[PDB]
C-alpha cells in the first residue's frame, strides 16, 4: 500500500484549478493528488517556474508528474499561452526533459487532448526539481510504500 | 546384476544361445541340449520394449525464434536469452545423463531379475529330486531323459513321479 | 603430529620375552579411528605384519598366524601406550620391531590396513652373548681436511655418532657397522672440514651404545 | 535392504569387523574367529566410488553476471531475470533432493543385495553338510577345523569331502 | 572517423548539460544548439537542455555519455555545434576475460 505525503508546493501568479467533465465528482473535477496549472487568464503567459521536494525520510519516494498534450495548438496557448513550452526533471539519480505536442486525437471520455504521465523514485535525502513553463500537471503529493504485499489480477469475488 | 545370477553365480553366457535371452542346457544319458525360454524371454522383452516406449515420444511444445542470427537483438536482452537458454541446456543435460544412467541400472538389473526368477522357480519344481550345483545347474539324482527334461522346461514336471528313487539316491 | 616413540631392550636371551613399548602422542590408543599394530623387518624375511589392538566399544586383538602362539600386545590406557610380548624367541625373532597406525586412513570407513605413521624402529637381536662397551680412537687429521672416530668391538647393535652434539653434521658420514670375525661389531664415523679451521675449532665425536649404557665424548685433534 | 539380510533376518552388524564390510564368524573346537570378506567389500566400495565419480565433476558451463549488484538494473528486466533465476534455483533444489534420495535408497539397497548374495554364495557351497539357522548362520554338521573354515571362506570347500559324516548326522 | 581495423570500436562521446542557459551561452554561444551522429548501422541525434540540477561533486551541470560499436571500414560522423564533449581515443577489446563484483581482497 501507500502512505500519501504533501509536496509542500504553493504557487503565485498562475491558476490551480484545472478542472474537466471527464473527471466527473458531481460536476466537473480533476485527479485528486495532482493539480493542473494554468495561466492566470486565458491566451496568458505562464511564467518561467521552478519547484523543488526534497525526500527528508528513510525510504525512497515515489514521485508523479503529467505533460498535458491539447487536442490543438490553439488550446495549447489558451491554457498556457503561445511559444514552444518546455519541462525539465532532474535528480542525483535521473535526468530527463520534455516539449509537449498538441495535435488531434481521437476522441476518450469526450476528450482530444491527452495527459502523458511520467515517474521516478527519489531517495532519501535527494531532491527533484521541476523546471517547467506550461503544459505541466504538477503533483500535490508523494507516495511511499509501506511495506510488503502481492498483487494478483483476478476476475473472481474475494 | 542386483540379484547376483548374471555376471553372478552363472558364470558366463551362451553365444549359441541365439533364440532367446534365457534358457537351458542338459546332460543325461541321450547327451546333450539347449533350449531357449520365451515366458521369461517375452518378459524381460516387453519391460525394455515398455521404456522405449516412455523415452522415444513427442514433446507437443513448440518454441518460436526469440533472438536473431542475422541480425543480433540488443546485448542486454541478447544476453538475458543466452543465460536463460544456457541454464536450460544445463537443465537438460543433467537431466538426460540422470534419466539414462538410471534406466541402465534397472534395466541391467531387471535383466538379472528374470533369470533369477527362471532358476528359483526351476528350483521348486524338482523339490528333493536335485540338489543346487552353484553354476545355475542342477544336479538331478534320477535318470531324466529328453522327454523328462523337456517336462522340466515345459513346467509339467511331476516330482511326485521320481521321487522314490531320486530320494533314496541320497 | 601424530608422535610414535618406541622403547624397549634390543638384546633378548633364546627361549626368553621380547618386550617393547609404543607410547602415543597425537592421538588416543582408544581412538574409534585408530588401530594400533607391531611389524618387524629383517634382511632375510622382509616386511612381517605381527599383530595388532583396538578399540570399538571394547578391546580386540588379531595376530599373525606364524606368532600367534607367543604373541600379546596390550593397550594401557593409562600411560597412551600399547605393548608387544613375544614369547620363547629364537635367532629368527632378530629382526627391526616397528609400531604403526592403521585404519586412520580408510575407504569409505573401512579400514583398509593402510599404516599412515611408524615409530622409530627397535633392533632386536636374540643372542646368549653378554653386552660390551665399544672402544672409541681418533682417526686424526694429518684445503679440505678429513677427521674421524673409529667405533671398535661392541655388541649388539646399533651405535650412534654425531658430532659437537649435533652442531656439525655437514659433511659427516657414519659407515655401516661391519661385524669383525670376533663377533663384535665396528664402524667409523668422518667429516670433512676446512683445514683452516682446525686451528680453531674443537672437533669431538659424541657416541652412544644404549645396550651397554656407554655414552663417551672424543676429542679429534692434528 | 530390498533384500532383507542387513537390518533383517541378520540381526546387527558388528562393530569388531573393522578390516571389511562382510564377513564370516565361526564357532567349532578349536574356538572362535571372525575375517572379513574382501571380493564382497570390494564389489561394494568399487560401486560407490563409482557414484561419486559421478556425481563429483565439471559443470563446464560459465556463467556471467547478467544483473548488477551495486547499481541496479531496471526494474521490468530485473524482475524478469530474478524470476528466471529463482525458477532455476526452485529446480536444481529439487533435483539435488531427489537425486540424493534415489542414490541412497540404492546405495543402502546394494550394500543389502552384497550381504545377500555372499550368504547365498555359502549355501550354495556345503549344500546337504549344513542347514541355514535364519540369523546369518549355518549349522555345520560335520566337524570343521580351522582349515575347513578357512576353506568355506577362501571358496574352495569341497562338499563331498564331508557328505557321508554330514549327511548322515540327520 | 573511420575503423580501419578487423574488430569493431568501440566509440564514446558526451553532450554537457549547464547548469543554466546563460553558462551555455558563455560556453559555446547562444542559439538552440544540435549534435547528430551516424554510421552504417546506427542512426540518432541529441539537443542539449540546460537547467539547475542538485548540486554533485560541487557541479549543477550534466554530462550525457553515449555509446556505438563501430564495424570495420565503416565511419562515424560527428556533426555538432555546440556541447559536445568529444573523443580524443577509440577503444578495441583485447581478447577474453570474465568481470566479477567482489568486496573482497585479491
Ligand atoms: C567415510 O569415508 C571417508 C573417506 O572417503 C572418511 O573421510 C576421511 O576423514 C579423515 C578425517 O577423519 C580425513 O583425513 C584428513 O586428511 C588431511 C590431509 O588430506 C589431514 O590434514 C587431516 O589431519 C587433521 O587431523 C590430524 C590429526 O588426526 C592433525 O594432525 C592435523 O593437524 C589435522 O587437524 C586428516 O588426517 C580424510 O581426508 C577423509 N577422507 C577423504 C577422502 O576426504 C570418513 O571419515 C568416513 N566417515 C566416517 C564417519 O568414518
Ligand atoms: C548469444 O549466443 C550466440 C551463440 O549461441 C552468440 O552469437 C554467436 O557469436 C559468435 C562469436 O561470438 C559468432 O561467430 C556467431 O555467428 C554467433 N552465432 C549465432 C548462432 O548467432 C551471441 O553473440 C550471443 N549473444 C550475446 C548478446 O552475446
Ligand atoms: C533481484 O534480487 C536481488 C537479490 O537477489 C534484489 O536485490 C537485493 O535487495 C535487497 C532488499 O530488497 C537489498 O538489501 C540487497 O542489497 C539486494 N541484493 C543484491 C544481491 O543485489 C533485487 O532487488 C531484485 N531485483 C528486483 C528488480 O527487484
Ligand atoms: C510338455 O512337453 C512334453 C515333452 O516331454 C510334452 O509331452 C507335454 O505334452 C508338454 N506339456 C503340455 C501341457 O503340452
Ligand atoms: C584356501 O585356504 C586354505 C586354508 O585352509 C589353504 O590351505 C588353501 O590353499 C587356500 N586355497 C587356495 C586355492 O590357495
Amino acid at each position: 500500500g501507500i502512505d500519501k505525503e504533501t509536496m509542500g508546493f504553493t504557487y503565485s501568479g498562475i491558476r490551480t484549478n484545472g478542472a474537466t467533465s471527464a473527471c466527473r465528482r458531481s460536476g466537473s473535477s480533476f485527479y485528486a493528488e495532482m493539480k493542473w496549472l494554468l495561466s492566470n487568464t486565458d491566451n496568458a503567459a505562464f511564467p518561467q517556474m521552478t519547484k523543488s521536494y526534497k525526500n527528508t525520510r528513510k525510504d525512497p519516494a515515489l514521485i508523479i508528474w503529467g505533460i498535458h498534450h491539447s487536442g490543438s495548438t490553439t488550446e495549447q496557448t489558451k491554457l498556457y499561452g503561445s511559444g514552444n513550452k518546455l519541462i525539465t526533471v532532474g535528480s542525483s539519480n535521473y535526468q530527463q526533459s520534455f516539449v509537449p505536442s498538441p495535435g488531434a486525437r481521437p476522441q476518450v471520455n469526450g476528450q482530444s487532448g491527452r495527459i502523458d504521465f511520467h515517474w521516478l523514485m527519489l531517495n532519501p535525502n535527494d531532491t527533484v526539481t521541476f523546471s517547467f513553463n506550461g503544459a505541466f500537471i504538477a503533483p500535490d503529493r508523494a507516495s511511499f510504500l509501506r511495506g510488503k504485499s502481492m498483487g494478483i489480477q483476478s476476475s473472481v469475488q474475494v | 546384476g542386483l540379484f547376483g545370477a548374471i555376471a553372478g553365480f552363472i558364470e558366463n553366457g551362451w553365444e549359441g544361445l541365439i533364440d532367446g535371452w534365457y534358457g537351458f542346457r542338459h546332460q543325461n544319458a541321450q547327451g546333450e541340449g539347449t533350449a531357449a525360454d520365451y515366458k521369461s524371454t517375452q518378459s524381460a522383452i516387453d519391460q525394455i520394449t515398455g521404456k522405449l516406449n516412455r523415452l522415444i515420444e513427442k514433446t507437443n511444445q513448440q518454441f518460436e525464434l526469440i533472438d536473431n542470427e542475422f541480425t543480433e537483438v540488443e546485448k542486454q536482452i541478447g544476453n538475458v536469452i543466452n543465460w536463460t537458454r544456457d541454464s536450460m541446456t544445463e537443465v537438460w543435460s543433467y537431466n538426460a545423463e540422470l534419466l539414462v544412467a538410471m534406466e541402465n541400472q534397472h534395466t541391467i538389473d531387471l535383466a538379472d531379475s528374470e533369470m533369477n526368477k527362471l532358476y528359483e522357480r526351476v528350483k521348486r519344481q524338482l523339490r528333493e529330486n536335485a540338489e543346487e550345483d552353484g553354476t545355475g545347474c542342477f544336479e538331478i539324482f534320477h535318470k531324466c531323459d529328453d522327454d523328462c527334461m523337456a517336462s522340466i522346461r515345459n513346467n509339467t514336471y511331476d516330482h511326485s513321479r521320481y521321487r522314490e528313487e531320486a530320494m533314496q539316491n541320497r | 603430529q601424530v608422535q610414535l616413540q618406541q622403547s624397549g631392550p634390543g638384546l633378548v636371551k633364546p627361549s626368553q620375552t621380547l618386550s617393547l613399548t609404543c607410547a602415543i602422542s597425537g592421538d588416543s590408543v582408544s581412538s574409534y579411528n585408530a588401530v594400533w599394530n607391531w611389524i618387524r623387518q629383517s634382511p632375510s624375511r622382509g616386511l612381517e605384519w605381527l599383530g595388532r589392538t583396538y578399540y570399538r566399544s571394547g578391546w580386540y586383538n588379531d595376530y599373525a598366524e606364524s606368532v600367534k602362539s607367543r604373541i600379546t600386545i596390550n593397550p594401557d590406557t593409562s600411560k597412551n601406550q600399547f605393548s608387544l610380548q613375544l614369547n620363547s624367541v629364537t635367532p629368527e625373532d632378530t629382526a627391526v620391531y616397528y609400531c604403526a597406525r592403521s585404519g586412520h586412513i580408510t575407504v569409505f570407513g573401512v579400514n583398509v590396513d593402510a599404516f599412515d605413521m611408524w615409530g622409530q624402529g627397535t633392533m632386536v637381536t636374540v643372542s646368549s652373548a653378554s653386552t660390551k662397551g665399544p672402544s672409541v680412537f681418533p682417526l686424526a687429521p694429518s684445503g679440505t681436511a678429513a677427521l674421524g672416530c673409529l667405533v671398535k668391538d661392541y655388541f649388539p647393535e646399533p651405535v650412534t655418532v654425531s658430532w659437537n652434539s649435533g652442531a656439525l653434521t655437514s659433511g659427516v658420514h657414519t659407515f655401516p657397522a661391519v661385524l669383525q670375525s670376533s663377533g663384535l661389531y665396528s664402524l667409523s664415523s668422518v667429516v670433512t672440514v676446512p683445514s683452516s679451521s682446525l686451528g680453531t675449532q674443537t672437533y669431538i665425536c659424541n657416541v652412544n651404545h644404549k645396550p651397554s649404557n656407554t655414552k663417551v665424548d672424543k676429542k679429534v685433534e692434528p
